[PDB]
DNA sequence: ATCGGATGTATATATCTGACACGTGCCTGGAGACTAGGGAGTAATCCCCTTGGCGGTTAAAACGCGGGGGACAGCGCGTACGTGCGTTTAAGCGGTGCTAGAGCTGTCTACGACCAATTGAGCGGCCTCGGCACCGGGATTCTCGA
DNA sequence: TCGAGAATCCCGGTGCCGAGGCCGCTCAATTGGTCGTAGACAGCTCTAGCACCGCTTAAACGCACGTACGCGCTGTCCCCCGCGTTTTAACCGCCAAGGGGATTACTCCCTAGTCTCCAGGCACGTGTCAGATATATACATCCGAT
């Protein structure tokens, strides 16, 4: 009887039992595995962590310690990968990247 | 960069030992041995009234071996001009090469026929075989040891025989980028080491080592060691072959009168030559000692001078 | 009505990043629902190629063979190698 | 209490700083109302999704979700609201 | 001697401005009452969540402007600066709204 | 392998709508794959939506709100006076 | 006590019992509604009546009475909200309505 | 006197037959060999289908034929006929394919 | 039994047909080995999701069924195969 | 190309907050422990479909060959639109006020789950014939120099 | 601008294989029950949405006006269409080996399901400081006189 969250076995900072039991009742199939909660909330937090690490550059790059909506939204576009992902997505707050077209500059 | 109005008639073209001495194959079946140093003619004989298909020149610059379409293979000598050998065979030839260190084998290629080896002492010849048994069109070339021959079908089959015993010492087919085959055009060699060309009909010259391939011996599969072609125009070449130092290869492109120089190790485009656009390029070689490429359009010559940066700012 | 959200592992994921910045309150709903979002892709993948092997117990490699599906490139490779990693760690309990 | 006519509600300047948004810098007024047509267009699809949810929650109001919802299922997915 | 900036000018510096800011381009009670509005065509006395509301709002308003980005590349593409109808039309049917 | 398909039905249909009109094995497995992905889109509608409403029984409620959504204007009128009618008829048994 | 189909009490022609085995296995639901498969019969009759229908005129009308695919993409393009419904949709062996634009005519 | 079609008529003539034809516009076997070559890219000795095969070639072909469409729409909206690699590239643009 | 360079088996009359029931006159030549790599590049998508599928089902061939299912998943769902 | 000037924009400082970090008590969902069953893994076999190759045909790709016509660049223009200045309008805040409907809880019932017993609808497999693919030819119809 | 000439429409005839009607032979659909529970309904709550007031003011409407960019026309010129020849390799038909695809039969290790327990997560306060707003300043930038 010795209590130990399977978020410390996998040393992980998201809820693994929650996503397990989000699984098994969001009838996605009739059985699910063991290890899949795992895997996915590994994936889960990996994914939080690289779209974060951005969000956290733009929000110093601009001087602001609490991340906003706009430093989100300049992470996700930035991003080649991360914008594929993200690609028919739109944020509250999100705005658009500074982006002037060539042609559009004075001459 | 030049041309050749004394020499007409051309068909062919050969370089002796030191290259200074180019052998005309004309159109009335004469050879113009033109001399290289005094841009003068070095001998005339009026071998005979067919035209040359093809020349070689000897090890020691002394014996030539003309082809012509009468189907008659001859030797003549350089200074007394005398048919020192002529003989008839059918299946007219396309390909003739002395051996590079033996003054007596010399390899022929008929058309109906596989290429034999013929002595040039006695009455002796050796038939190379044939892995398909159905070519029809067959080149085959001496390696530049003089211990090896390369014969290549109409299927892309390429069997790699020694030169003495003619046993099977490799074996490969190559692909064509499509896994189909490929009548291949010319099998030819360097004097440098053993690095040597395939032109193919597939417009893909295939520059290989081979080393490798008599290491790979049976069902090998060797890759080339530099991939040659126009991927702009796709142009079928008539005839490729290393420069003189052989460190750049040159191709002949018939169909729109051009010479193309790449390298060997990156294979890299070094330039192009294009010709006049009028005329049919039909023959190239490249001096062996000396920067100078020597083409044949439509049945006259044409000089290509790659002066290096002296005689103009010295 | 205690209306769950993932707002306590994002904020903990953030400090193990960057511990000196913070987060406010519609960032953090915005980070939510992109979690709920990528979540519910990765199952709805992984129930259609569940369905599609005709097999009933969604395991480990049909999220492999989801995310590798869903993210592209170098972000798929990372995401799959951190996956086997915290499965090889959580099985060798 | 009741409401029409209001599809002048997006003004012609609003319309303008949008579209310097969207970077464009000269704009011809036959735009304008034209671009309201669009928008409004654009409406009646997610609009009637987002009553279709309530419709079959049996409520009387619209949630954010339902929203999101009708977003989503039209290839058009807004986060920040769940 | 009154100042007057080249055309243009003025538009670029506002366009620099609004995609560095981030607030809504769209006055609030006109677009409710808009969206009040249209949604009597499927029921009355229908309420809105105002954040619901705001939300569509502002997706509806990042959609316009997506909108209007393909619009100006059209345009550019057209040897043109100026976007017409015919070009949000154009971009429209490529879209797949028509 | 018995392989399930709707082949039969999309015939009598046709033979109803069309008595004299042949139709090919091709375009026979078009139909077939067409009535599947109309079957899976309105199923994943109906449950996205019953999930939503916190529900776990697919009614026919479920599924008239889920064709109102997917069919545009007169299209989803009919399906859904079809759905009714047919709805009824069963009923009254 | 005989046996009659779902299909048969309804008035239909596609297999009820069918689709309510493929809704039970689906895993939409943990339970399907009674009413739900003959709806959803209902439905996917309308509609393969439809498409069938339109399929069958341009049949007649290219004076063919096997439905060949062309037939189909034909009826599915001439058709403002069927072609909503499947705007995203590629049939086989479909091509193209014939269509030509304004400025490629030669004057 | 040897006959000729001005330019185009040819080019619509076929647009026409082309249009009212519904074989494939592509060589089995090259196409073949080239999703065999491509496929070499994630695993060697990959078998395929034929049937499978045709109908990746053919859902590829329709998307061409799509892709062209919006091609010619952009052309024709920039007042030209003749279709020109920057038109396609502003269509994939649009497409959301970059 | 090894294949390579064959991204030429889409040839220019091919190109020049596919564009004309697309129902396009004239075309420029830079058009169509352009149109190659976006062709290559749209297999670049759909082919690795296909072997995916195959990789799931620890298979080594691809079946109609895994393509179709490739091109669902891009939004480009394809009928008469399943 | 340059310099003076106006205008707009980035900055520092003040300072003022309200959203935000976190500390808390309590709940319930997640971890532990245990039991059943059976979906998935293994192996062995059968076989269909794949890959591979060869030979003849030609439809088709490649190449080239004139030549006319759309792409494009420049030029002119005038109409429509940015821009700045006004005047005028509802937009936004917040403030209170009413309550209609979300939103929660508690039933109790009617409604599938599920299990078993039963069997004809449906499906792999088998002939079989005619709508249709292909074709030969002849009339028909679009186009291009007069 | 009317014939000449080339591509298409159509009519009739030939022959074939896919479409279709039919046949055993399952097994998945139907029917009858019993159980446990999902939610329909009733009822109570409160709060968030709805509506009006008023107040200040930023923002919208309209005008005047310069002006510059869409548009239209000329002229050139490349370049791609068009059509001939020449090449090839796609295709199709056939034959071959086997190799993984698919199935079936075992077998069990994994997971659903149940009960117990407590502990991390979550609603809810509580200071508190990161940033939102104003102001004066200092600099970067466009633009006209030169």
């Amino acid at each position: 009887a010795k209590a130990k969250t399977r978020s410390s076995r996998a040393g992980l900072q998201f809820p693994v039992g929650r996503v397990h039991r989000l699984l098994r009742k969001g009838n996605y199939a009739e059985r699910v595995g063991a290890g899949a909660p795992v895997y996915l909330a590994a994936v889960l937090e990996y994914l939080t962590a690289e779209i974060l690490e951005l969000a956290g550059n733009a929000a110093r790059d601009n001087k602001k310690t609490r991340i906003i909506p706009r430093h989100l939204q300049l992470a996700v576009r930035n991003d080649e990968e991360l914008n594929k992902l993200l690609g028919r997505v739109t944020i509250a707050q999100g705005g658009v990247l500074p982006n002037i077209q060539s042609v559009l500059l004075p001459k | 960069d030049g041309t050749l109005d004394c020499i007409s008639m051309a068909l062919t073209c050969t370089f002796n030992r030191w290259g200074t001495l180019l052998a005309v194959g004309c159109n009335d079946g004469r050879i113009v041995i033109w001399d290289f140093l005094t841009r003068g003619i070095a001998k005339i004989i009026s071998a005979h009234i067919h035209p040359v298909c093809s020349l070689c020149w000897s090890r020691d610059g002394h014996k030539l071996v003309s082809a012509s379409t009468d189907n008659i293979v001859s030797q003549w000598d350089v200074l007394s001009g005398d048919c020192d050998q002529r003989f008839r065979f059918p299946s007219p030839i396309l390909k003739v090469q002395y051996h590079p260190r033996d003054q007596n084998k010399v390899l022929v290629c008929p058309m109906k026929s596989a290429p034999v080896m013929l002595t040039l002492s006695d009455s002796k010849h050796v038939v190379l075989p044939v892995d398909d048994d159905s070519d029809l069109n067959v080149v085959a070339s001496f390696d530049r040891r003089g211990e090896y021959i390369y014969t290549g079908n109409a299927k892309g089959k390429i069997l790699v025989l020694k030169t003495d015993s003619q046993d099977l010492v490799a074996s490969f087919r190559v692909t064509t980028g499509t896994s189909n085959t490929t009548a291949i055009k010319s099998i030819e060699f360097a004097r440098k080491g053993s690095c040597f060309l395939i032109n193919t009909a597939d417009r893909i010259i295939r520059v290989y080592d081979g080393r490798e391939i008599l290491t790979c011996g049976r069902d090998g599969e060797p890759e080339p060691m530099q991939k040659l072609q126009d991927l702009v125009n796709r142009t079928p070449w008539k005839k490729c072959c290393f420069s003189g130092d052989g460190e750049y290869i040159v191709a002949g492109s018939a169909r729109q009168h051009a010479l193309y120089i790449w390298e060997k190790s990156i294979g890299n485009l070094v330039k192009i030559l294009h010709g006049t656009r009028g005329e049919l390029l039909l023959d190239v070689a490249w001096h062996p000692v000396r920067p100078i490429i020597a083409s044949i359009s439509s049945g006259v010559v044409s000089i290509w001078a790659q002066n290096q940066v002296e005689n103009w700012s010295a | 009505t205690r209306k769950e959200s993932y707002a306590i592992y994002v904020y903990k994921v953030l400090k193990q990043v960057h511990p000196d910045t913070g987060i406010s309150s519609k960032a953090m709903s915005i980070m939510n629902s992109f979690v709920n979002d990528v979540f519910e892709r990765i199952a709805g993948e992984a129930s259609r190629l569940a369905h599609y092997n005709k097999r009933s117990t969604i395991t480990s490699r049909e999220i492999q063979t989801a995310v590798r599906l869903l993210l592209p490139g170098e972000l798929a490779k990372h995401a799959v190698s951190e996956g086997t990693k915290a499965v090889t760690k959580y099985t060798s309990a | 209490k009741v409401l029409r006519d209001n599809i002048q509600g997006i003004t012609k300047p609003a319309i303008r700083r949008l579209a310097r948004r969207g970077g464009v810098k000269r704009i011809s007024g036959l735009i304008y109302e034209e671009t309201r047509g669009v928008l409004k267009v654009f409406l009646e699809n997610v609009i009637r999704d987002a009553v279709t949810y309530t419709e079959h929650a049996k409520r009387k109001t619209v949630t954010a979700m339902d929203v999101v919802y009708a977003l989503k299922r039209q290839g058009r997915t807004l986060y920040g609201f769940g | 001697k009154p100042h007057r900036y080249r055309p243009g000018t003025v538009a670029l510096r506002e366009i620099r401005r609004y995609q560095k800011s981030t607030e809504l381009l769209i006055r609030k009670l006109p677009f409710q009452r808009l969206v009040r509005e249209i949604a009597q065509d499927f029921k009355t006395d229908l309420r809105f969540q105002s954040s619901a509301v705001m939300a569509l709002q502002e997706a509806s308003e990042a959609y316009l402007v997506a909108l209007f980005e393909d619009t100006n590349l059209c345009a550019i593409h057209a040897k043109r600066v100026t976007i017409m109808p015919k070009d949000i039309q154009l971009a429209r049917r490529i879209r797949g709204e028509r």
